[PDB]
């Protein structure tokens, strides 16, 4: 038993924290608020230049070959400052799937370009409520895809999307370029105010070589998506909680720090407990996925990301009072980011449902 | 014993439901919820008699009950109508109870008509929950007070004709803070030395900071006696009706999500509402919102109601909102975080909108920790904790 | 709108309180703990002699004709001292059902007898986990019942039981005497430590005239059972909470009342809120039932009895510390009684499930 | 990085599972669930080497890690083995750290062998969470202290050979305290049983002019506060094992898999049951993980994490046993002795047994104050 993360994870995490601390000042966050698409190009360029994208990407795509633990470390460090960059979508998920499942042809063009930061890839796992999956009809040269996918992270600024769809052979995942005919991306306005899109495929033709793989690709993407968003959530909540503690030591009412009222301390301690729970379950889940079954440990940590998310986001705001909602202060964005991820995970209940099914199906 | 509306109350509900549906059209809402309409809307409600519904007949009102007022609050909440509750439920009855005759004749009918607007100037950067810490000062100079300081969170100031301003009189004496020796002044927003700057929130509403630089107002603008304003601003002697947290938005969101889940399929082709998990979420919302409905009915029918029950309702209801909108958002799935006016928003983004709007209520209106201290002391006899 | 109960209810509640306060001393409670079956014969006699049983019973059974509100008041007053008498089982439920649905023959013997306190009736609504309903085969003329019911209140000291059972014609409710052949009752040891039985019917013959009624009887009994247990729970929790407050006002540690620590005050306030929620929903539900749907209002209050029950019971013990578990003190029995009723209601989840079904089935 | 037991930790776990299955026979379990079995059982564990597992080799122990101790605790909890933890994890190491050479030679090997039993005489009626308020006094008379007062909640006294007694040797409040070893044979010592709804019996103890040698004092006069509050961490972190929660979850889950609901569908096929069980699982995982971290990091863990684990785990128990009792339906409240009890009434038993832990071992409100001060830098309230 040993909870120390790798030396490479600690080094990456530390370097990313130095970078986001320098770049994501309170003023910088306010400037990002004015963009039509919240994508922090300055940050992204500094991360590319420092080697962050290539560090935990496969050697086949030009990376240094670190893996899931190091990706988790980067995501937690990014979360600290609500980083508006598609590390998760492009490197962890899209490039990860090309490297694991895709042809050398998909790797060497799209894969390599994602890892170098020249292109932005994303994945489109979520459907609109009440609608069925994307349908992929077989043509001569390939496929025609018809359907929609929503809540696509960085959709409006992405070069291409990995899209699950039903085929005559069963489920598969296709790479669909933003410029293919029959492809339309519509910007969405979400709680978190991030870059998010709706993807409409209206007979979008794709060549056979755009098929990344079969049903195993979507499963892997689902798992890593929960894990990765859990990591980013930890960073959001860890920093949020710390900011709130520091506020409670500073803000005085009734001639004393609000942090000296036992009601406030009790609530902030429960926050520490929630964040610690998230931290520990994320650690277990990440070690399990690195093992390479993990589904239940991942869902446990996902539950914690949603659950700590709800309680800690509310605590952050309540203890700050007016300052917690005033958009001249940085506090408010921690609530928004925590909530966007809470429901991107399907909520506490969606994650508990995946756990409960496993407990039902596998004999005790 | 009766735990339901009387026929007359039902008729009032029907009347208000229809009234607000004609008043709060999509066009009027669009206009109010974006960066003319606000003043026209209030003047219309004034002409129609709704602003003074609850005032005594002696002061031009209809003399209606606290239950009728509760109905009115709920139907306004249902429609999104921007009723200036603090002006009509606090400023005006405070003038009725403690004002001079000249204040009564000038302000009351112009408030009732909806032609005169107030903002509440209580809070400061150093006086939030601890309102007794306010430092904005008013110094006597002849037949005037000279006012210096600043307020924070001064809402609706861009429409205001006057600030209802809590000030510290006799700053010279250094009277102990524990005496709460403040006064209330009516300050016109045309006064020289007055200015304001906008404040934006993530919760939704805009508000302001207001500033007072040697602002001169007549001593005749003081409401109540010098240094006796604390009771005015905290409803210490119950000259106002209890401020209620309406359950109508929680029930409305529940109703709309419920209806949507009845008419929407999951992957398998089953109605969404036919899942047990969805039913449990909606049920929890129902069973908890019933408490907020009932406690408010009791409070309104009790009109004093115990300060413990007023505090209980406020804590319960504002905590509940955070919980209820969460449970509902889980049901809405991939649509949950789509804001009003995003493509793909469901139910007009009402649930997402409320989950952010309700954030101000837990720490507003006396923060929930202080409310619970009141419940403990008043209802349970507990000793002071600080 | 008016939440104040009737003058009669206030007068009954008051009289019951003076009675249980005089009889159910801490020493008396300890004596009850030594019995094989927890049935407080001395209390029961005092209630009979004071006219409490007959006051809110129908005139057809020899009662004074007060109704559900006055029954509720009595149950709440009983709850205050964890009264070990079958008021709920015998007078509210069993006699109530005979009066509402049964033949004049069932009313004038068994009914009148329950109301006078001469016999103890109960009802057996709950089945054993994993087993089906009692089955009633047509003799005729009459019926043979085969099956079991469990968690039967006052089962081991009851003269007769109302038992729901499936017939060819559908569900019906039968009166079964403790002495009928094929009838066996076994004493159960439960959290609450109360008189509780298991009922075995092995071809128990009953005459046609023992059929109380059809499916509407079982529905009415299910509804009134939830409502009556909710009322008794309010009494348990409101007194529990008051005792805890009094303790906290006087017990000192660190040279001050434990009640002066803000953490304690916040938790006790949340307790007041929960108890108040229960009081309010009970009020609505009782008013609605008195009116004759009511079913949803009653499940709402049942949810509150289970939910407040869990939280308030725990609060009562935690704030008392060791005194809260020491059987030399009365505090512990409030936890046990609260928990017995929580699960007799099916738990918070059982009650929510009933609500959710109605919200699903009835169009919004 | 490894979030699993090493081979050696796994073999210890495996060994203990088997050892406790063989020790806790049905005859022995029956007998403990009603000199006798309690003393014989402890003497057997002592002979088998388990009582000194965690002690330094210098004092006859095996010198094993905090992780090994955690494993021991968990497997003892799984078996219901009545390990005298306070005697072996607090009394003994306090003697090791602050005792005279004579105390060390007499007490340590008799404790390790399981032949000598202690009770902890800290609390009083007026000194619970505020232990520094204790008033039981010890006054010097020649080579003896003369002890007068009373203790409350003095557990396991009926088997005790000695009381580990906190006394006031000076009438700040925290600075006037010493620890005395007091034989239960002493003249002027008596006790009366205390029964609890939670399950375990305990006692009140009384000391009427009780004489004990000054040689029975452990540490310096008036320096006993340090001893009794583990101020210098001469003891390992007290852990709240998750093993009973996971055990109950497992048993309920199996039962729900093998039992029909209305219709002949398995009980576990209900979505509500799955959500209850999932919640138990997901939360019990945190208790498992935080304890693993605490133990593997003593290879000091933050006082904040120790407090966090204790609050989280003692609160979790009240929530978990509720959720499992819902699943058990009409069987939930059946106690262990009862006809119809399922799973031997284990879940019902645990829902009452866990009540003492929220206020015991430093009450949760205080534990949260520590987290706030230590982890979050909050000021004294
Ligand atoms: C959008 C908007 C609009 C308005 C207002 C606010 C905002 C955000 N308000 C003022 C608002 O009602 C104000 O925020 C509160 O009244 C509280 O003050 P602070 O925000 O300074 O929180 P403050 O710093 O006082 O408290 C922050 C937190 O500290 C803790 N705390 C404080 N005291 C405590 C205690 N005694 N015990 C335990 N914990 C304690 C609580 O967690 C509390 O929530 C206002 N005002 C006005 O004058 N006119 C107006 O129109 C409006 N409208
Ligand atoms: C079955 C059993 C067995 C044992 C013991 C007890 C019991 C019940 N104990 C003692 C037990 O650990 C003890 O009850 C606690 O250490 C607390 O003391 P009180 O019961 O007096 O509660 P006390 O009256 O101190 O506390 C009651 C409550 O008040 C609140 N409170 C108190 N202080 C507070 C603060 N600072 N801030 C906020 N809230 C506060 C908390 O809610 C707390 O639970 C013991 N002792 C011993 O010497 N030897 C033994 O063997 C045992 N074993």
């Amino acid at each position: 038993m040993d909870f120390t993360t790798t030396e490479a994870a600690q080094d990456l995490g530390g370097l990313v924290d130095t970078i986001v601390d320098a770049v994501c000042t309170p003023e910088h966050q306010r400037e990002l608020d004015k963009l039509e698409q919240r994508f922090d190009r300055e940050l992204w360029r500094k991360l590319i230049d420092a080697g962050i994208l290539s560090s935990a990407a496969p050697e086949s795509l030009g990376g240094d070959g670190f893996g899931v633990l190091e990706q988790v470390a980067v995501l937690v460090a990014l979360g600290h400052q609500l980083a508006a960059v598609p590390y998760l979508e492009s490197v962890v998920l899209a490039a990860g799937a090309l490297a694991r499942f895709g042809s050398p042809e998909l790797q060497q063009g799209w894969g390599v370009s994602a890892v170098s930061g020249d292109r932005i890839l994303t994945v489109a796992l979520d459907g609109e409520m009440g609608e069925g999956p994307v349908q992929a009809a077989g043509t001569g040269h390939g496929y025609r895809l018809t359907g929609t996918r929503t809540q696509v992270g960085y959709g409006p600024v992405a070069d291409a999307f990995l899209v699950p769809a039903e085929t005559d052979s069963g489920a598969a995942v296709f790479l669909v370029a933003a410029g293919d005919p029959g492809v339309a991306v519509t910007a969405l306005a979400t709680t978190g105010l991030g870059s998010v899109g709706h993807l409409e495929l209206n007979g979008a033709k794709v060549d056979a070589a755009r098929r990344v793989g079969g049903t195993d690709v979507a499963v892997w993407l689902g798992t890593l998506s929960t894990l990765s968003r859990t990591a980013f959530q930890l960073g959001v909540l860890e920093r949020g909680l710390q900011m709130t503690a520091e506020y409670a030591r500073t803000r005085e009412q009734f001639d004393r720090p609000i942090g000296s009222f036992q009601a406030v301390g009790q609530r902030l301690a429960d926050g520490y407990i929630d964040v610690k729970g998230l931290r520990l379950t994320l650690t277990q889940a990440a070690w399990r996925v690195a093992e390479d079954p993990a589904d239940i440990d991942v869902a446990t940590a996902g539950f914690w990301a949603a659950e700590a998310g709800h309680r800690v986001a509310h605590t952050i705001v309540h203890v700050h009072g007016g300052v917690g909602v005033d958009t001249d202060h940085p506090v408010h964005r921690y609530f928004l980011a925590a909530k966007q991820t809470e429901f991107a995970l399907g909520g506490a209940t969606g994650q508990l449902r995946r756990i409960g099914r496993e407990l039902a199906e596998t004999p005790a | 014993m009766r735990i339901s509306y009387t026929p007359q109350q039902e008729e009032l509900r029907r009347e208000l439901r229809s009234y607000f549906a004609t008043l709060m059209t999509p066009e009027r809402r669009e206009a109010l919820s974006s960066v003319n309409v606000y003043r026209e809307t209030i003047a219309q409600m004034g002409r129609d008699g709704w602003l003074a519904l609850g005032w005594p007949k002696e002061y031009g009102g209809q003399g209606r009950s606290a239950m009728d007022q509760l109905i009115f609050t709920d139907e306004a909440a249902i429609a999104g109508a921007p009723v200036p509750f603090l002006t009509i439920n606090s400023v005006a009855p405070t003038i009725m109870a403690y004002g001079t005759d000249e204040q009564k004749r000038f302000f009351l009918p112009r408030i009732a008509a909806g032609d005169l607007h107030f903002s509440i100037g209580y809070s400061e950067p150093g006086a939030g929950t601890d309102l007794a810490n306010l430092r904005t000062t008013a110094v006597r100079d002849g037949d005037d007070y000279v006012v210096n300081g600043q307020k924070m969170w001064t809402s609706l100031i861009q429409y205001a004709d006057y600030v209802w301003l809590a000030v510290r009189t006799n700053p010279e004496s250094s009277g102990a803070k524990k005496h709460r020796g403040i006064s209330v002044l009516i300050v016109p927003t045309t006064a020289e030395g007055f200015s304001w700057t906008p404040v934006h929130t993530m919760a939704g509403p805009d508000t302001s900071a207001t500033y007072y630089s040697d602002v001169r107002v007549p001593v005749a603008n003081r409401v109540g006696e010098e240094n006796a304003g604390w009771k005015l601003v905290t409803n210490q002697l119950n000259h106002e009706r209890v401020a209620l947290v309406s359950p109508a938005p929680i029930f409305g969101c529940l109703r709309e999500v419920r209806e949507w889940a009845q008419n929407t399929k999951d992957a398998g082709g089953t109605r969404l509402i036919d899942s047990e998990w969805v039913q449990l979420n909606l049920a929890r919302v129902h069973a908890k919102a019933e408490v907020l409905k009932l406690i408010n009915w009791e409070l309104a029918s009790s009109q004093g109601p115990s300060p413990a029950d007023a505090s209980a309702a406020k804590v319960f209801g504002t905590e509940l909102a955070t919980e209820a909108y969460r449970l509902l958002m889980e049901v809405l799935g991939t649509a949950a975080t789509l804001r009003q006016n995003s493509p793909g928003a469901l139910l007009r983004g009402r649930v997402e909108r409320m989950h952010r709007a309700c954030l101000i209520l837990t720490f507003g209106g006396g923060t929930n920790e202080v409310q619970r201290d009141i419940i403990g002391m008043v209802a349970l006899g507990l000793p002071r904790a600080n």
